[PDB]
């Protein structure tokens, strides 16, 4: 149609298309899933690789010790949404020194993401992220969107066939959520999750990547050998 | 400071002292006092050393963005000209820089061109820089020869090194040579004042006037 | 600023065993005249945190707006703002020694010197020191002014070291900055007889006793001095 | 406006097989005033590394901020890895030339272990200019400090008795455990005769088992 | 389809031609477009010549420019680089094809390039662009031999000349020959001169 | 603004139509002055027509008369203005001439004519005025920028009209006042509704007026020699007719 | 710079070919020279960015040049500003944070790299690559030919194999080109004599 | 310190300027040339700061260089003299001025007659038949007031010459380490071995 | 931007409106260079209507067709030019160099807005030698050489009878042909002489007609 090509046009019916195409950006990707406890988050990705003779993407981007991330649909919008991430918490530490609580690098995210869905010639972000941390409010989740979303979630699983991963997680919801005092049963479950969106392959040490923040867990990303005690 | 870079038959030797000073305090007395631009291509620092330092390691840089795109080396005049520029275009900012690029190139041979905070650029066959320039000067003009062996120019070097850190405050040390050799350049070693200046006492007979 | 005109002249502040006591006088001088005399130079910024300015009376209402921004904007978009998350004494040290040394390094300087007294939320104190240089440090007692040379030795013979610190209870640390109140407003031709006082303890709060007078001034020996010489 | 102060602290970093080591008072001064007895100046940088910032204390504290932020954007882009001595001295070297006209009036130095696994030192001028060194002191009392470390960890003007002056004492190893005692005398030499030392020594030791701190009483009159 | 709306730009310039021998490198062009840039490198294009005066300015300063920066004066590869640098930068664009030729300071060894709208730039012995660059290239491909190179200034003009009247109708009138010679004697034949070398190769023309 | 295939500007046509709908004005070179028409017309019987005048002065000799959209001319008006004093009157310490003026005017509506994001002015201004050294001059400025001097011209909805009357009617020998009553005549003829003082309006480049100067005492100025007619005067005119 | 409805945003060339193993890598390229009048060593479809890094590409058109450069100048800053050479998945960021590419080059932090840019700008390490019309053929060789064992000899005759296979004429030393990057030597093109050897070494495991 | 002298003959310029270079005690080199070729009819000579006039005087070669090259025709010296005063002029207001002191001797190929133009740092041009900069006119030119002709040849031009240097050689404190002479004519430019 | 096939389209419409506009004649002889316009109404004022001829500097003038409007702006452009030229040098500007910047101008505005509906010829002499000069330019930004040649709506039919109509020897011969040019193509002629030493000079109303008459004498004769 002819509302389709502009970001800065609404529909007849109110819709921002261009806005909803960037969401089936994130359709497209590969799923991952985000869990947490009251101590611990955690962050579970299926890898792609192009090719057979060809490594796999690294879908978990570390901030620092407290925070990082996992990313669905265009990396390069990662890797920009995720350096001005660091930009702000590396500013709130040199200026307050002061962790950048959690709520607040979502809605900072927010606020980037919401700019280029409103101003002509920008593009908005064809990329989701899921964002974990640990700070003096204890453990968090947050799901980030195209179109500015971010909310905050006890669990979450973004990218291709993340539907039954997240029905998954809302069935267990009552039981993951009281995993106390160790990170192992946490990541299980996440894994057990993420296993849901599987078709015509399996869970294995080369495209899992699992990663972990917590009380006692400073940001950890598992992978290759590590993952092989989860898969 | 003592820095000299005389071309010859061979090549050229670079002489240079290690003493650093910060008013009567010595502050060290093993600086280096030549910058490696590139296998065949040599800076001999001078007068203030975090700006001969910070900006000839720039101008290593720049060389090898040369050699990256060109596919061939930096002329030791490209060179010396970029230089000069560079600290032309901070000329009343307050830069204080002696120095010599001294290089070998297939197209060129032994050259040496002087930089300065000034701005100047000269090309020459001998020069001497730092505040024991003169005395540097007094024992290479007396002594100097184009067809000179490469032992016999390496001794004059570190003579005429050894001989301003005698007369001069802020020119001890030790004595670093380097002789520019037409494939490349050589690294002739680090001689302590305080024993090279007993050896040639020595040896030459000379310095007749100091008890010992 | 290049000068300044309308000055509060010293801010003395000590830690004991469960807090912080900081005290400052109301005078504002404009040089040698003594001119205002109702100035509030102790800045409360929460429950937890006070901070005492001196130097340009100017330049210190510009660093109670920063604070008073400072803890507006805290607020937004911050559900837990009340009780966690909130502004630490640290943060705020931190936000104002930023902006000073940077005002420094611009050639355009708070002529301001900042002690920033509070507790920790995990019960720390917290005292620390920050001029328009941005030179910044802590210590057990911190003074400004003709305190750092008057009043400080007098705290310092109560708390001369860390060590001290859990020995020192309330009524010691507030009759050692009273006497140095006493002290200073007898040596310093800048200082007042009326002067503020906050107390910040981890269990009972911040304390603000304001508009207290010097008491106990020694005067009748100077009945007995005839002058120079004979 | 004059935009820069003296707070009067003393550094030293020494360098030898196995081991480096970086001391320096904990004394803080603006003029002839004490402004307090303990103020860290030699920090546990991570990464096997530890830095100072002595002289102009807001200058040191702006310099040592900017190199935490910059060792820490290298973590991010180069997937967390250990950063190098060298490297962190080229870095330093980049932060101080960026104000080449408005300098750091710092004396940095930073000591640790070089890729070879030996004790490296390496000391800037406010300018720039890193010179590596096998001891390197800096700060008020550097004059007093070390000329005394030039002869007992380097035995200059010291010979072989009996040779009447021709044969050198020959340049062994000092322990980590003797150049910490030379380290607390010197301080207490410089504590004794300089006026803006003697409040308390830190020593941060650095090995492949990691940095380690120990601190040490002076006078602090 | 910018570059190739460009591209068939060039396509109906006039046809410009160049041959490097041992000691020479010699420009021809259908009746000068051969510019002198620096004291010892030309420039020939085949194009829309409005476009092409901005491109000629621009590798002029830059060779000025760069024997200003450096002592040394600018070798054809850097020209030939600066030239794509600057025809890419405009991608309307500039329609227009050039050769580079000349020699590198203090050296002996002639050089000579050709670059396109896209940016493209590679050395060549010898080259051809514009309207009817293919046949004279073919016309090149079988006289030219890397195994037997020119010798002599009097070979490579009289090459140039033949290639180039393989389509021109009127040589005396309708070309122009220019020689580039070490150490900036660079040289360009005048209408006696090539009307001899046109003269004695008409001469062998007639008998075949 | 670009070039037709056919080699034509393609929106200033359009502006030449939008004064072709315009009322009609005048002007009339006489051998000692210059006069310059047009009719007012009026939004309603409530408005203050006397509020506007569509004769305005540019300098103190030379005077504009428009056809087309009003508030176009009055923002050309003032940039006119502006460009005669900063650019010309800042520097020569003297207002341009009326070729000068007219080139700068005309420079004005080109470059909205060879600019993007701005449509060409839609209006024709007849600029009289007069020169120590040209004389007398009477212009007219197109909507692209092309300006050609006039004898005696009319624009807006009876140019052509007008035009044919002028051509029969003037003559090199006209004095100020022939020229003024040929201007009543003619814009008479092309005014369908009233006609009377207020509806019509006259400007006059003509000989000195220090009366209008507003002080005296400096024999080497000289004082404005445009000026307009009041209702007044056109109506004592329009009597005498 | 527009989403298309299923989240999209809105080959010709000469083939470049790659191998990666724990003794090297290795890079060929074909050069398809247009003409004999030609300077065949003029086209260099091999580039270095830094003394371990190459970049093989199906052209060098002058948009592949402009990266070129910029991926010069990061490596270059960063020797100036770290006092090390840029690693290679370093390089290809920035390159990224900036044509059909084989960033390919060594480190000591993961060794031996190849790396190829996907359409979308995001580079994936690999064994074994190839790019232009020929990598649709040459992928199933690669997948067939290498092996975790495979040596730096065994993989040059792999990529000139390949380049036989897919080229429209008979190997050479000139019509085809090598390179290859060594923890020792560094960044280096196998020079005419070495890649006629090479050639003739092909030719007597075909006899 | 330098010295750069000019004297305008019948049929040449003759340009003489020191060969000395001294910075601060030391002289570093007894051979600099201090001139610079603007074109083959068209010499300069410059004296003044250290930098400044080396990085002037090729900055006004390249410029001139360019305007010949684009134009396809040697400027006149009136022309180069004219340019080279506009950019000196121009600098002294600016952040940087240029303290250089130039001297350009031309030979007209088109009036077909020698031109000598005296240009100080300040910008101030002025044709003479000989000119002198700094110091070297307080000796040279009441010398040259006194032998100086228009009809000389290049030989007496050069006797006068020899005269004026060694004048300066005489009661001139300074030790300028000799001149170097170069002619400018209708043959081009060219360099006196011993004048 | 380019047309398909390597054409362009806005330069193409503006050589259009040049074709559309008024003429403008030239005639270069051995000793001066003559340049002919024909006016082309009743009520426009013909003592002040300015001439299409216009000078750029002293020595060099500057003849139009096309887009009124925007010649005023080329032509102060080229008198700016000439003007700095000799700000930066003392000499003059040559003809072929203000010719050049001319072309440079139009260009400029091709690739940069729309391209000048305008084409001139440029005479003059340059500063010190005596040399005629004769120059043409288009939208396109090419110029060329000329010993005699015109532009305008008239050009299809009158340049071919220029080439019809060894260049002319003196004045008289030049106004001759170029009165010649103008009357042949079918008195309202403006005639300007360009002479060295900066003479520049407009043929008044009865010289015009004392060659035109001269003119038609010979021609009733045949």
């Amino acid at each position: 149609n002819n509302y389709d090509g502009d970001t800065v046009t609404f529909s007849p019916t109110g819709r921002l298309f261009q806005v909803e195409y960037a969401l089936e950006a994130i359709k497209q990707g590969s799923v991952t899933v985000g869990l947490r406890s009251n101590t611990h988050a955690v962050l579970v990705a299926l890898k792609r690789n192009a090719d057979e003779l060809s490594s796999y993407q690294k879908k978990i981007i570390k901030c620092d010790e407290h925070m990082g991330l996992s990313l669905a649909g265009l990396a390069p919008d990662a890797r920009v949404l995720s350096n001005y991430l660091r930009q702000q918490c590396n500013y709130s530490s040199l200026v307050f020194n002061r962790k950048l609580a959690v709520e607040r690098a979502g809605h900072l995210l927010c606020d980037k993401a919401q700019k280029n869905t409103q101003s002509y010639g920008g593009r908005p972000y064809g990329v989701g992220l899921l964002i974990i941390g640990y700070d003096k409010s204890g453990a968090h989740l947050l799901e980030f969107q195209p179109s500015g979303n971010v909310t905050e979630l006890y669990g979450t699983a973004i990218g291709a066939r993340s539907q039954g991963a997240k029905t998954y997680l809302e069935r267990t919801l009552d039981t993951f959520i009281k995993i106390d005092g160790n990170p192992d049963e946490l990541i299980k479950a996440g894994v057990e999750a993420i296993s849901q969106s599987l078709r015509d392959e399996s869970l294995t040490v080369d495209n899992l990547s699992i990663a972990i923040v917590g009380k006692d867990t400073p940001f950890t990303i598992y992978d290759g050998e590590a993952v092989a005690k989860y898969i | 400071t003592t820095t000299l870079a005389f071309r010859f038959q061979g090549g050229i030797i670079v002489a240079v002292d290690s003493r650093a000073t910060a008013g009567n305090w010595v502050a060290s007395q093993t600086v280096k006092k030549v910058i490696e631009i590139n296998p065949f291509l040599l800076g001999t620092m001078a007068g203030g050393a975090a700006d001969c330092q910070f900006w000839e390691t720039w101008l290593g840089s720049q060389c090898r963005l040369h050699e990256l795109r060109e596919k061939e080396r930096i002329s030791v005049a490209a060179a010396s000209k970029i230089l000069s520029n560079l600290v032309y275009q901070y000329k009343g900012a307050g830069l204080s820089m002696g120095t010599m690029i001294c290089g070998y190139t297939r197209k060129e041979g032994p050259t040496i061109y002087y930089v300065d905070s000034d701005g100047t650029r000269l090309k020459g066959d001998i020069f001497c820089v730092g505040s024991g320039q003169t005395f540097a000067y007094g024992v290479l003009d007396s002594n100097y020869k184009w067809d000179l062996s490469v032992e016999d120019a390496l001794y004059l070097g570190k003579r005429s090194i050894l001989a301003a850190a005698h007369r001069d405050a802020y020119s001890g040390g030790s004595v670093n040579l380097y002789h520019v050799t037409e494939d490349g350049w050589i690294y002739h070693g680090n001689h302590d004042v305080g024993e090279l200046f007993w050896k040639v006492k020595e040896e030459e007979g000379s310095f007749n006037n100091v008890i010992g | 600023t290049q000068q300044p005109i309308v000055t509060g002249t010293s801010v003395i502040s000590m830690k004991y065993d469960n807090g912080v006591i900081i005290a400052a006088d109301n005078l504002g001088s404009y040089g040698s005249l003594l001119r205002f005399n109702g100035v509030e130079r102790l800045i409360p910024v929460g429950d937890n945190t006070v901070v005492g300015i001196s130097g340009d009376i100017s330049d210190m209402q510009h660093i109670e707006r920063l604070l008073k921004d400072l803890v507006t904007e805290n607020a937004y978009d911050n559900p837990l703002a009340d009780a966690e998350e909130a502004l630490e004494p640290s943060y705020i040290f931190e936000y104002l020694a930023t902006v000073m040394y940077q005002r420094r390094s611009k050639m355009n300087p708070l002529w301001n010197a900042i002690i920033v007294a509070g507790v920790q939320s995990n019960g720390d104190q917290f005292l620390r020191y920050v001029n328009l240089l941005g030179v910044t440090y802590s210590s057990p007692t911190l003074a400004t002014g003709f305190g750092a040379h008057m009043a400080n030795p007098l705290l310092r013979k109560v708390v001369d070291r860390e060590s001290d610190i859990p020995k020192t209870t309330v009524q010691v640390a507030e009759e050692a900055i009273v006497n140095a109140m006493r002290v200073l407003y007898y040596r310093d031709a800048r200082s007042s007889r009326n002067f503020s006082l906050a107390i910040i303890d981890k269990n009972t709060g911040l304390t603000f006793k304001k508009n207290l007078q010097v008491e106990n001034m020694k005067w009748d020996f100077a009945k007995d001095i005839k002058g120079y010489g004979t | 406006f004059n935009p820069y102060g003296d707070n009067g602290g003393t550094i030293l970093g020494i360098a030898g097989e196995d081991f480096a080591v970086l001391a320096g008072d904990t004394r803080n001064i603006t003029d002839y005033s004490i402004n307090s007895r303990y103020e860290p100046k030699v920090f546990d940088c991570g990464d096997n590394i530890v830095m100072s910032a002595n002289g102009f204390a807001a200058d040191g504290d702006a310099l040592v901020k900017r190199f935490k932020n910059s060792v820490k954007w290298y973590h991010f882009d180069h997937n967390d890895k250990k950063l190098s001595i060298n490297s962190a001295a080229r870095n330093i070297q980049h932060l101080l030339y960026g104000k080449r006209f408005f300098p750091y009036y710092v004396h940095t130095i930073i000591a640790g272990l070089d890729e070879d696994g030996k004790g490296a030192v390496y000391s800037f001028d406010p300018v720039g200019s890193y010179e590596r060194e096998q001891c390197r002191a800096g700060g008020a009392a550097a004059s007093l400090i070390m000329p005394f470390l030039d002869n007992q960890v380097n035995f200059k003007n010291q010979y072989e008795p009996g040779t009447n002056g021709k044969v050198k004492k020959p340049l062994k190893y000092l322990s980590v455990e003797e150049v910490i005692k030379l380290v607390r005398d010197s301080f207490t030499s410089a504590t004794e005769r300089h006026i803006q030392v003697g409040d308390g020594l830190e020593i941060l030791i650095v090995t492949k088992d990691g940095v380690r701190k120990e601190f040490y009483e002076l006078k602090r009159d | 389809f910018q570059v190739e709306y460009a591209l068939e730009a060039v396509k109906r310039g006039t046809c410009a031609v160049g041959v490097k021998g041992k000691n020479c490198v010699v420009l021809g062009c259908e009746r000068s477009k051969v510019s002198k840039i620096d004291s010892h490198v030309v420039l020939s294009f085949s194009g829309l010549n409005a476009d092409s005066r901005i491109l000629i300015e621009k590798a002029r300063v830059e060779a000025q420019s760069h024997r200003l920066t450096l002592e040394d004066p600018v070798t054809v590869e850097y020209l030939t680089r600066y030239v794509a640098g600057v025809q890419q930068r405009y991608t309307r664009p500039f329609g227009v094809s050039t050769l580079i030729a000349g020699f590198d300071p203090r050296d002996d060894e002639p050089k000579l390039y050709q670059t396109e709208p896209s940016g493209i730039y590679s050395s060549w012995s010898a080259q051809t662009i514009g309207r009817n660059s293919k046949t004279v290239r073919e016309f090149l491909e079988k006289n030219y031999d890397r195994k037997e190179p020119p010798a002599t200034v009097e070979e490579c003009v009289k090459l140039t000349v033949r290639s180039l009247l393989e389509v021109v109708q009127t040589g005396a009138k309708n070309i122009e020959i220019t020689v580039v010679k070490p150490d900036s004697d660079i040289v360009a034949l005048s209408s006696e001169e090539i009307n001899q070398y046109v003269t004695q190769i008409e001469q062998e023309k007639q008998e075949q | 603004t670009t070039f037709s295939p056919s080699g034509k500007l393609g929106q200033i046509d359009y502006a030449l139509t939008a004064v072709k709908q315009g009322v009609t004005s005048l002007g009339i070179k006489a051998t000692n002055g210059v006069v310059i028409a047009t009719e007012k017309k009026s939004s309603s019987p409530l408005a203050m027509s006397e509020t506007l005048s569509k004769v305005s002065l540019l300098t103190p000799d030379i005077g504009a008369v428009y056809s087309g959209m009003g508030p176009d001319y009055r923002v050309l008006v003032d940039k006119s203005r502006k460009v005669a004093h900063t650019s010309y009157k800042r520097i020569y310490g003297e207002y341009p001439p009326t070729k000068l003026l007219v080139s700068e005017v005309a420079k004005i509506m080109q470059e909205a004519t060879q600019s993007g994001g701005v449509r060409p002015f839609g209006v024709s201004l007849l600029i009289a005025g007069h020169d120590e050294f040209n004389g007398f001059s009477l212009y007219q400025v197109d909507p692209s920028g092309s300006y050609f001097p006039w004898k005696a011209t009319a624009i807006g909805k009876g140019s052509v009209a007008a035009k044919t009357f002028l051509e029969k009617r003037w003559n090199d020998e006209l004095e100020l006042e022939d020229a003024i009553h040929i201007a009543l005549l003619t814009l008479k003829e092309s005014v369908e509704g009233e006609f009377n003082g207020d509806t019509i309006e006259l400007a006059i480049i003509g000989d000195e007026n220090p009366d209008l100067l507003g002080y005296t005492g400096i024999p080497t100025d000289k004082g404005p020699r445009f000026r307009k007619l009041t209702s007044q005067e056109i109506n004592d005119r329009l009597e005498a007719l | 710079s527009t989403f298309s409805p299923e989240g999209r945003l809105f080959k010709l060339g000469s083939t470049a070919i790659g191998i990666a193993t724990k003794e090297g890598v290795v890079l060929g390229v074909e050069k398809r020279a247009t003409s004999p009048l030609l300077e065949s060593d003029s086209i260099e479809k091999i580039v270095e960015i830094d003394r371990h890094i190459g970049c093989a590409m199906s052209g060098l058109t002058a948009d592949a040049r402009s990266m070129i450069e910029h991926a010069r100048t990061a490596a270059v800053t960063h020797n100036l500003y770290y006092d090390e050479d840029i690693n290679v998945e370093s390089l290809t960021q920035s390159v990224c944070d900036l044509v059909a590419l084989l960033i390919a080059g060594h480190d000591a932090d993961d060794g031996y790299q190849l790396f190829h840019a996907e359409p979308s700008g995001t580079f994936y390490r690999y064994n074994a690559k190839a790019i232009g019309s020929g990598s649709e053929g040459a992928q199933a060789e690669l997948l067939n030919e290498w092996h975790s064992s495979l040596t730096l000899k065994e993989a040059e005759l792999l990529v000139l194999k390949i380049l036989k296979q897919v080229m429209e004429e008979k190997l050479d030393e000139n019509n085809a080109q090598l390179s290859c990057i060594t923890k020792q030597d560094g960044f280096k093109i196998y020079d005419n004599e070495k890649t006629a050897e090479l050639i003739k070494e092909l030719k007597e495991k075909e006899a | 310190m330098d010295i750069i002298l000019g004297i305008r003959v019948q049929d040449s310029v003759i340009l003489a300027s020191s060969k000395a270079v001294t910075r601060g005690i030391s002289v570093l080199k007894d051979s600099d040339d201090k001139t610079r070729q603007l074109s083959p009819h068209t010499l300069m000579s410059f004296a003044g700061e250290a930098g400044d006039t080396v990085q002037f005087a090729e900055y006004i070669q390249a410029n001139i260089q360019l305007y010949s090259i684009r134009e396809d025709y040697e400027l006149s010296p009136q022309a180069v003299s004219s340019f080279v005063r506009q950019e000196l002029a121009k600098s002294i207001r600016s952040r940087r001025p240029y303290q250089v002191n130039v001297l350009i001797g031309g030979y007209d190929k088109k009036k077909n007659k020698p031109e000598l133009y005296q240009i100080d740092y300040l910008g101030t041009k002025v044709e003479l038949p000989y000119g002198a900069h700094g110091y070297s006119g307080f000796y040279t030119f009441s010398l040259l007031d006194h032998h100086y002709r228009p009809d000389m040849t290049t030989e007496e031009g050069l006797d006068l010459l020899k005269l004026c240097v060694q004048e300066l050689e005489k009661r001139m404190p300074m030790d300028f380490k000799g001149v170097i002479v170069k002619i400018v004519d209708k043959d081009g430019i060219r360099q006196v071995d011993d004048f």
